[PDB]
RNA sequence: GCAAGACUGCUAGCCGAGUAGUGUUGGGUCGCGAAAGGCCUUGUGGUACUGCCUGAUAGGGUGCUUGCGAGUGCCCCGGGAGGUCUCGUA
RNA sequence: CCCCCCCUCCCGGGAGAGCCAUAGUGGUCUGCGGAACCGGU
RNA sequence: GCGCAAGACGGACCAGAGCGAAAGCAUUUGCCAAGAAUGUUUUCAUUAAUCAAGAACGAAAGUCGGAGGUUCGAAGACGAUCAGAUACCGUCGUAGUUCCGACCAUAAACGAUGCCGACCGGCGAUGCGGCGGCGUUAUUCCCAUGACCCGCCGGGCAGCUUCCGGGAAACCAAAGUCUUUGGGUUCCGGGGGGAGUAUGGUUGCAAAGCUGAAACUUAAAGGAAUUUGGCGAAGGGCACCACC
């Protein structure tokens, strides 16, 4: 039984694509097929923004960020709950879900 | 399609329905049999004969102002090369590329394409053979590379 | 490459035909294709049909009246005698009724009737009804 | 239609349409509605010919006053945007409204008590109301369509080219409609018109009602 | 469309496709005239040149070598011939 | 369900008309593409009938991403 | 003093666009790397250290970069991103006391 | 040669003058651009404002705001009055 | 004196390359006839 | 934290994007050679399509000779897990992994769908080349130039939808134009095991590659989808025969 309309993956036109690695694992999933993830991340999310601003010398000094992404196995991905499996009538939906914070 | 190519391509020429000698134009055929002599004595081949006619002299062909073609001149004066444009220039490539590939020694796509283009000079003279224009003993070879360059 | 026009022709008119257009084109032409055009409009299934001409590839255009169910050819070219036609009209044509075989024969382009009651045969072209 | 002299358009029906702007149309373009757009103008907005509008109106009345049974022709509307029209046009006319959630037991089941049968039926749009053409795809019943340049055409035996995004266009449309389909029937005298108010089917938003009442007695 | 009539249809059906699939089959390309402001002879250039080509008297370069047609030297005047 | 009185704002309210009729404006904002629409039907010209500027800025369709 | 300048450069999205991929040809990145070769090497070869840090110290390398290279593709984010040196010459003093005055 | 019409850049009285200087995309009739000096009727009515900044009252960068988003506010000189503008606070 | 200041409101004087316009103002287009045709220098 | 030295690799930029016949291909620069598509009122004029013989290329792993081999890592060595692990896990670790040659021609080398050519609907996008048309950007006026936008043309990877139509259904704009059965052409299969097995030939230093049985047993082996299952599957709600 053939599961979906693609391969599964972002190869239509190609054969190979360079393989890349997991982070919690280390599997050698090929790139279009992986799972990536451009996530942000400040110093201080919640937890002492404030006993870190006060504590600044310079005024007006601002946090950075931590600009850094991970690659995920599909394995991996399922079991950190990162993706979720769906029904066949919706499975045709590459809208991703609303960002609101 | 093309015979190597794996993709489909449509472009070429397209002559008008109206044959006819164009009204704004005048021109004989003495004056442009002459310049057909000179351009051949200069030492270009037809292909690019035709080109130069109907970029400078605004001529649309000169099967619409003769009854003949450019070769079939050629052949009447008798400056028409005993070997074929398409097939010399096909000669001369098939050299640069066994010349290429005498030095560069590891490239197979290169090989490749020197089959295929070996596979255009035999199916050309074939043709060439059974049409009566070249002697049955002609083959080519790669020692005739310096023989018919 | 396109080695048989006449069975492209008759291919693109059925399907035109079963879509439902009212004018069909033809890029090739013949001699074949025009004796066939004339026999389908003397016999009543088309209406009148034009014809393009130029010096490279004439191209024609096709009146249709809805009167055709499905027009196929033979492929390849197969001859048939007179006590041959009968076995061919039995297991291909629907009916006796309605359905004619055309066929090329000495005389030209010709359906099976006429060829039965004028007493020769030849090779055969293609079929509708 | 076009065939008489009298039916052509008069001159202030030219006025209604340009002041209820029933010549734009929306951004795409379909290819059911390519005889009725006559040239793109900008802002990628389409323009319908106002005469194939008239003429169209004029063919769907002949239909509609075509059968000898008023209280036969239903009319239909999904939208709260066209309510008032229909109704007033069933009034006036007779016909038959149904406005808001159409009921697929209708037409097919023969055991309801909302079980009615028409002749002719007329929907205010085929994107937006979509049901009852299904249901009429399954018995002899045609459909009249007030259709978009963005509206699919399917199951349309009359089309109607429109600005359905208005409310005012879309009752004026129907007043149009129902002053032709009254004068063809024999009822308003073609010599004069009727014309005394075409605010009858005229929708406003719950904002002026409350202003209306407030500035009224 | 059902009934579509493939006679005669707009000419502007004819310009919008191809060169081939009009049912009429005719070309795009034209042939034209130009000639430098600062001389007398003029000369006849097809729309698409592929050589470089210059006026007669060997005084100024007249056209380009493109893709598509031929770009004129700035400053020429010219008109479409046609018959 | 259907209500018996509640006080006169019932299916009463579609009887009623303004007396202006808001469609007989004075000046009819009309772009010259439909006034070439409009030139060859049944008018030539309108006294009533201003004829404005072509509103064209920039461009239209604008994304979702 | 020899030294190792890199440069970056990314492209510029109009507000008018509508298009998301906004890219450009091997050959425009090609001519695009030649001209601020050039530019580089031109603002380097002809002054001291000095000089050249002292417009360094401003964005003025990458000024004349977004001055030159806008007529052929519109970019709007290039900074110097390293200064790396090699080889210095024979050790004195009289440079040490002049940079400080 | 006749008949008058629609559009058109600069100057603030004119010559100086589109003149030095001024630009990298490439040229063109090539933008912006004073003068010194000299000469004449002796030099425009109604109509908005101006966050430094590269190129103007334009294009292209880019703020302050109740901490959060936004309506108002932001050229040189002078006179009086006041010293916590607003809409909801994940 | 709430002030070294600074800010806001009310009222005036100066440059601008916005609109309707003035003096010196440069070109494009809108019709009419070159008595009427065929070649050489 | 600063220098030296060796080997490997070119992230983020990188996409349902490009190129190539496929296997495959990502630091800049310099040289050589080839090619699709676009445009053409240029040339030869049937040179055409598919292909038994035969031929080229071909991921990794494998064998023969070398300098040199960072990191990772078959077989193996040492501890924990475990009723029992010579498995999962950790630390070392030889041959290998990279380069120059010499070879076998095997993958789910799969789009599990041969090539060419004609036809039958739409929508909105991306990539190349050409083309027409408002308005902005490279000192303020013009020109084509690079970019922005609106439409058109040809080829290619495509996406959405479609009682066109097809199919046992999954699904397909081809897997369609088929009992209303014939466009041209190459390879290839008749219930399931035995068995890609033994023999024979063939190539190979080497592993194996190609070719390719018989006896006997067997009435099922298989493909699609539905209904509550049953999940150390996910996501909601309830119970003191559950908990706080
Ligand atoms: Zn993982």
């Amino acid at each position: 039984t053939k599961k979906r309309r693609n391969n599964g993956r972002a190869k239509k036109g190609r054969g190979h694509v360079q393989p890349i690695r997991c982070t919690n694992c280390a599997r050698c999933v090929p790139k279009d097929k992986a799972i990536k993830k451009f996530v942000i991340r400040n110093i201080v999310e919640a937890a002492a923004v404030r006993d870190i601003s006060e504590a600044s010398v310079f005024d007006a000094y601002v946090l950075p960020k931590l600009y850094v992404k991970l690659h995920y196995c599909v394995s991996c991905a399922i079991h950190s709950k990162v993706v979720r499996n769906r029904s066949r009538e919706a499975r045709k939906d590459r809208t991703p879900p609303p960002r609101f914070r | 399609g093309r015979m190597h190519a794996p993709g489909k391509g449509l472009s070429q020429s397209a002559l008008p329905y109206r044959r006819s000698v164009p009204t704004w134009l005048k021109l004989t055929s003495d004056d442009v049999k002459e310049q057909i002599y000179k351009l051949a004595k200069k030492g270009l081949t037809p292909s690019q004969i035709g080109v130069i006619l109907r970029d400078s002299h605004g001529v649309a062909q000169v099967r619409f102002v003769t009854g003949n073609k450019i070769l079939r001149i050629l052949k009447s004066k008798g400056l028409a090369p005993d070997l074929p444009e398409d097939l010399y220039h096909l000669i001369k490539k098939a050299v640069a590329v066994r010349k290429h590939l005498e030095r560069n020694r590891k490239d197979k796509d290169a090989k490749f394409r020197l089959i295929l283009i070996e596979s255009r000079i035999h199916r050309l003279a074939r043709y060439y053979k059974t049409k009566r224009v070249l002697p049955p003993n002609w083959k080519y070879e790669s020692s005739t590379a310096s023989a018919l360059v | 490459v396109r080695m048989n026009v006449l069975a492209d022709a008759l291919k693109s008119i059925n399907n035109a035909e079963k879509r439902g257009k009212r004018q069909v084109l033809i890029r090739p032409c013949s001699k074949v294709i025009v004796r066939f055009l004339t026999v389908m409009m003397k016999h009543g299934y088309i209406g009148e049909f034009e014809i393009i001409d130029d010096h490279r590839a004439g191209k024609i255009v096709v009146n249709l009246t809805g009167r055709l169910n499905k027009c196929g050819v033979i492929s390849p070219r197969f001859d048939v005698q007179l006590k041959d036609l009968e076995k061919w009209q039995n297991n291909l044509l629907p009916s006796r009724q309605f359905g004619f075989i055309v066929l090329t024969t000495s005389a030209g382009i010709m359906d099976h009737e006429e060829a039965r009651r004028k007493h020769t045969g030849g090779k055969i072209l293609g079929f509708f009804f | 239609s076009g065939a008489l002299d009298v039916l052509q358009m008069k001159e202030e029906d030219v006025l209604k349409f340009l002041a209820a702007g029933t010549h734009l149309g929306g951004t795409n373009l379909d290819f059911q509605m390519e005889q009725y757009i006559y040239k793109r103008k900008s802002d990628g907005i389409y323009i319908i010919n106002l005469k194939r509008t008239w003429e169209k109106l004029l063919l769907a009345a002949r239909a509609i006053v075509a059968i000898e049974n008023p209280a036969d022709v239903s009319v239909i509307s999904s939208r709260n945007t066209g309510q008032r029209a229909v109704l007033k046009f069933a009034a006036a006319t007779g016909a038959t409204p149904i406005a808001g959630r159409f009921t697929p037991g209708t037409f097919t089941n023969q055991i309801q008590t909302a079980f009615r049968e028409p002749r002719l039926l007329v929907v205010t749009d085929p994107r937006a109301d979509h049901q009852p053409l299904t249901e009429a795809s399954y018995v002899n019943l045609p459909t009249i369509a007030l259709c978009n340049t963005d509206s699919p055409l399917r199951y349309v035996d009359i089309a109607i080219p429109c600005n359905n995004k208005g409310a005012h266009s879309v009752g004026l449309m129907w007043w149009m409609l129902a002053r032709e389909v009254l004068r063809m029937r024999g009822t308003i005298s073609r010599e004069h018109p009727w014309e005394v108010m075409p605010d009858l089917y005229f929708y406003r938003d719950p904002e002026e009602i409350e202003k209306e009442e407030q500035a009224a007695a | 469309p059902l009934a579509k009539d493939l006679l005669h249809p707009s000419p502007e059906e004819e310009k919008r496709k191809h060169k081939k699939k009009r049912l009429v089959q005719s070309p795009n390309s034209y042939f034209m005239d130009v000639k430098c402001p600062g001389c007398y002879k003029i000369t006849t250039v097809f729309s698409h040149a592929q050589t470089v080509v210059l006026c007669v008297g060997c005084s100024t370069v007249l056209c380009q070598p493109t893709g598509g047609k031929a770009r004129l030297t700035e400053g020429c005047s010219f008109r479409r011939k046609q018959h | 369900i259907s209500i018996k009185l509640q006080e006169e704002e019932r299916e009463r309210r579609d009887n009623y008309v303004p007396e202006v009729s808001a469609l007989d404006q004075e000046i009819i904002e009309v772009d010259p593409d439909t006034k070439e629409m409009l030139k060859l039907l049944d008018f030539g010209s309108l006294s009533n009938l201003q004829v404005t500027q072509p509103t064209v800025g920039m461009n239209f369709k604008t994304p979702r991403g | 003093y020899l030294l190792r300048l890199f440069c970056v450069g990314f492209t510029k999205k109009r507000n008018n666009q509508i298009r998301k991929t906004s890219y450009a040809q091997h050959q425009q990145v090609r001519q695009i790397r030649k001209k601020m070769m050039e530019i580089m090497t031109r603002e380097v070869q002809t002054n001291d250290l000095k000089e050249v840090v002292n417009k360094l110290i401003p964005d003025s390398i990458g000024k004349d970069i977004e001055k030159a290279c806008q007529s052929i593709y519109p970019l709007h984010d290039v900074f110097v991103r390293k200064v790396k040196m090699l080889k210095k010459p024979k050790f004195e003093l009289g440079k040490l006391m002049e940079l400080h005055g």
